[PDB]
């Protein structure tokens, strides 16, 4: 009965969470090599600041 | 062999000890979510550069 | 050894089987004696009979929840989630796209967190030497830069 | 029927992509919690820097 | 005019669902719910609560983040387009300095 | 009328979809679920720490 009700109440908010959440993943996932290189870069770079 | 009483018994107390009234915590996170997540999506070509 | 009363059909001679077959080791002596803790019995017709009355009794339709605790989870899963497989498809997949991508730069990722938190750690209480520097900066800059040549 | 359509359609083939989502899921939050100390300095040391 | 299923039919189609319905999954699915949900009720609603919170305070800086990600556009992209600049100043003001 | 019911009740599962599901689905977490609890706690603790 808590399930039921949980996503009685829950529903109507959920296909504009999962539109959003898609967009905003589809934004950074289309682009993974460009962030791990920038991951890496920003680490040299950081790791040169940090250390002086 | 999957209904054994005590998984099934552990996994209904906690459910009902995680979803006991949060249908409007839940709704509130996904409509914050959706909104912020939107918000960061409409400047997808702005991360991009 | 586990002595066990096997009912084998509908209709049979009850038998008690000694359930592991020997494979080596000690033996069961002559006039052992096996205690509750290590025997079993059938299940009998009359167990079965209470615990399919109580199950279909206690979990199934009332005057208050008339399609009963089952049928009204599975009306909400249907009701509550009827257009959403295509959109949860694409988000998840989005997710797990995203996530393992981060995930394998999880590593530089927190070389960076903790080398910021050295370089911010340093840097965070001359705030206000940095305010005098910059425009001891600009006053210094001024004034060689009064006029045009 | 309506259901098992709902969940076939939205867990086609997302077994390998949903064990990776959670397998990077729990990876993130247990190194991020291994490193909470430097985002709390991170946090709340960078804002006098930057408002300089 | 019609027919009551028999029951060899019944149990047909319901061995049919057990046999290609994949149901041994189930006790691994089950299995590790169980891990996920024991002992940690209390501490996954409280999770959901501080989700929530973390949740509400990001959208009220959502405005914030996006003005910040614009400027931030603005200045890397004059960063780019000078970068032959920056190259030149790595390659000659260390030896000087 | 128990052996129409049951009939009735089966031909709306299709195996085929079901079986794709639960796979699917036990794929998703076929040997991490004390770790996504793990991750939870962990979350919870970073919560607690940012908020």
């Amino acid at each position: 009965n808590v399930l039921s009700e949980t996503v009685d109440q829950t529903s109507p908010h959920l296909s504009a969470a999962l539109d959003g959440v898609a967009r905003f993943s589809e934004t950074i996932g289309k682009r993974d090599e460009d962030v791990k290189k920038l991951l890496a870069s920003a680490n040299k770079v950081a790791t040169v600041l940090g250390d002086r | 062999r999957s209904l054994e009483p005590e998984k099934v018994n552990t996994i209904a107390t906690s459910l009902i000890t995680i979803f006991q009234g949060q249908g409007g915590t839940i709704n509130d996170i996904l409509d914050q979510t959706a909104q912020l997540t939107a918000s960061l999506a409409d400047r997808d070509q702005a991360i991009g550069e | 050894a586990t002595a066990s009363i096997l009912n084998p059909s509908l209709v049979a001679s009850r038998v008690i089987q000694l359930s592991p077959p020997y494979t080596g080791g000690p033996t069961l002596r002559d006039g052992a004696v096996l205690d509750v803790d290590r025997t079993q019995v059938p299940i009998e017709y009359d167990e079965v009979r209470n615990q399919v009355t109580r199950l279909l009794a206690d979990l199934g339709p009332t005057p208050e929840q008339p399609k009963g605790p089952f049928g009204d989870i599975i009306e909400s899963f249907a009701d509550g989630f009827a257009g959403k497989g295509e959109q949860l498809n694409r988000t998840l997949r989005g997710l797990s796209d995203a996530l393992t991508a981060l995930n394998e730069g999880r590593g530089d990722f927190f070389a960076v967190v903790k080398s910021l938190a050295l370089f911010v750690n340093a840097l965070h209480r001359s705030d206000q030497q940095f305010v005098a520097l910059n425009n001891d900066l600009a006053q210094f800059t001024n004034s060689f830069t009064n006029t045009d040549q | 029927g309506t259901l098992l359509d709902e969940a076939a359609t939205a867990f086609g083939g997302l077994g390998p992509s949903l064990q990776r989502l959670v397998d990077s899921t729990q990876a993130i939050a247990g190194d991020f919690r291994a490193n909470i100390d430097p985002v709390n300095d991170i946090i709340e040391n960078s804002g006098p820097i930057i408002d300089s | 005019s019609s027919a009551y299923p028999t029951i060899e039919r019944t149990l047909a189609g319901i061995s049919g669902i057990l046999t290609g319905g994949g149901i041994p999954n189930i006790e691994v699915i089950q299995t590790e719910v169980f891990n996920i949900l024991n002992g940690r009720a209390d501490q996954i609603r409280e999770f959901l609560n501080q989700l929530d919170t973390f949740t509400d305070e990001l959208n009220q800086q959502r405005e914030e983040i996006t003005r910040a990600i614009d400027s931030t556009n603005r200045l890397l992209n004059i960063v780019s387009q000078r970068n032959d600049t920056l190259d030149r100043v790595l390659t000659e003001f260390p030896p000087l300095i | 009328t128990l052996f129409e019911t049951i009939t009735a009740i089966s031909e709306q599962v299709d195996p085929i979809k079901l079986n794709e599901t639960l796979t699917a689905a036990a794929q998703a977490l076929d040997g991490l679920g004390d770790k996504f609890g793990r991750s939870i706690v962990d979350g919870n603790a970073i919560l607690a720490d940012v908020n």
